[PDB]
């Protein structure tokens, strides 16, 4: 890999620069390349992995959004093609995280905090895909995704506390995976409305720190409510 | 769209 | 080039298309694409040309300008590495679209409103090498920014009137490069200023339609005359 | 920073 000559140090470093610099597609390269290091990604670098490849995906997201409702619309071969481009790197761009989970994030997790976050990190690439795809490759990749969602769900609600950072963001995005991937809009609508209310049962037990940290992905489990209900 | 945590 | 097997008009309905899902690489990519086929660009074709690179450039200038705060701050090798891979990421781009312009965009000109925005190009593209720039190197490169700019100068005060929205952001920008690349302000505020009003001595000639485009640029232009003076 | 034409 580009990266094998640099040293994993030097690497994190130079994520955090990107991000600062606001060159995600760098950051994310820069992380793929601390990963493949082979040792352990901390908590901060397991957020600065998925925040570079959150921002690089989402841009690739936006894009195919944007296309396909042109193409739809249309409905000579210049849109699909420019589509299909664009699907097909950003299917790419799930491929190689997905890689990064299954070789060897995820078997190397030693512990709830790490393991629960790769999983969820593999539901949400999962999800990416199943966004543009058809058919029955489709349906595989859903159940891939579901796969993913419930075992990290399982493990946060043994040992993780509800809430965690980490559970409730993986809360929310199962939800959303529900709604508009899943056709379960009430399955979407249980599990946002649980997660929300056993959070709030126990912003008690928190610093104001922490409450910070809760409450943030809890304002986001109420905007889906609201739309949802 | 709803939202995710990114 | 990787462009040559599409058609002119494919690469011109596919940089529309980048554009529209904010993908400016990508449209960046199409229209050299398009310059390549040897053919006229249309006033909105250069216009897409420009969007294209002015986007991609300008991630590259911020991004730049965070990471050389970071070095000046600092003063191990990976912020001035960093800082070098941007920077010359940035060169290259300054590089191609100077190779499009003097290979043979200019010369195939054939007539002032397309030779001017082609020459003001040339100046911008040059401005940006010279940000970066150093010693000696930096001197040539000024000099050849400034020559672009006033030989753009020269033929938009003889072939277009002063309120020419292509005269006016030509103006606005020598007159950017005046204050902050060749340390003369003073040519700076003589220029945005005469600019200025010429332009307001001018509008009573417009329609609605071009009142606007031409009041959006000298908008600009009072907003550096504010910093400026 | 001054303003540029884009
Ligand atoms: N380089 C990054 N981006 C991150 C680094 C860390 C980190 C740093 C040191 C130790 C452990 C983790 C992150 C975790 N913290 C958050 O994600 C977070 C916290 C509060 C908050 C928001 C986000 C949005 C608004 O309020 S993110
Ligand atoms: N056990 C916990 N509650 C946490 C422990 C740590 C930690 C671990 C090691 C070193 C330093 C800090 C956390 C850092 N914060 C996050 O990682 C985080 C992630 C996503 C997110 C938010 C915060 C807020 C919004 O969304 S949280
Ligand atoms: N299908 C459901 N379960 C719901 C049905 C209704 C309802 C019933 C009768 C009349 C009108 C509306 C609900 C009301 N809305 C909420 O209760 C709500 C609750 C908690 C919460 C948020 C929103 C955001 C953050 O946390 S919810
Ligand atoms: N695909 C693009 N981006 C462009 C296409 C054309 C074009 C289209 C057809 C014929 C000739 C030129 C452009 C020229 N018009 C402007 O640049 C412009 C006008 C008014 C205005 C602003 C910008 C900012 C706010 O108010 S830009
Ligand atoms: N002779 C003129 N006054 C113009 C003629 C044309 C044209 C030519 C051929 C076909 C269709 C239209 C113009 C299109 N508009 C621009 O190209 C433009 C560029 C930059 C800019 C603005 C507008 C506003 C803010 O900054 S303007
Ligand atoms: N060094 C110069 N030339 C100037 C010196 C002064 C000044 C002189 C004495 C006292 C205080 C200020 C100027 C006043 N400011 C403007 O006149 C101005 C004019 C036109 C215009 C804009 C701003 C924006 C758009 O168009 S300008
Ligand atoms: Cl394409
Ligand atoms: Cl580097």
């Amino acid at each position: 890999g580009a990266m094998g000559s640099m040293e994993r140090a030097s690497l994190i470093q130079k994520a955090k620069l990107a991000e600062q610099a606001e060159r995600y597609e760098d950051m994310a390269a820069f992380m793929k390349g601390a990963v493949e290091k082979g040792e352990e990604l901390s908590c901060e670098e397991r957020n600065l992995l998925s925040v570079a490849y959150k921002n690089v995906v989402g841009g690739q997201r936006a894009a195919w959004r944007v296309l396909s409702s042109i193409e739809q619309k249309s409905n000579g071969p210049e849109v699909r093609e420019y589509r299909e481009k664009v699907e097909t790197e950003l299917q790419g761009v799930c491929d190689t995280v997905l890689g990064l989970l299954d070789s060897h994030l995820i078997k190397e997790a030693g512990d709830a905090e790490s393991r629960v976050f790769y999983l969820k990190m593999k539901g949400d690439y999962y999800r990416y895909l199943a966004e543009v795809a058809t058919g029955d490759d489709k349906k595989r990749i859903i159940d891939s995704a579901r796969s993913a969602y419930q075992e990290a769900m399982d493990i946060s609600k043994k040992e993780m506390p509800p809430t965690n950072p980490i559970r409730l963001g993986l809360a929310l995005n199962f939800s959303v995976f529900h709604y508009e991937i899943a056709n379960s809009p009430e399955e979407a609508i249980s599990l946002a409305k649980t997660t929300f209310d056993e959070a709030m049962a126990d912003l008690h037990t928190l610093s104001e720190d922490s409450y910070k940290d809760s409450t943030l992905i809890m304002q986001l489990l109420r905007d889906n409510l609201t739309l949802w209900t | 769209r709803p939202s995710s945590w990114r």
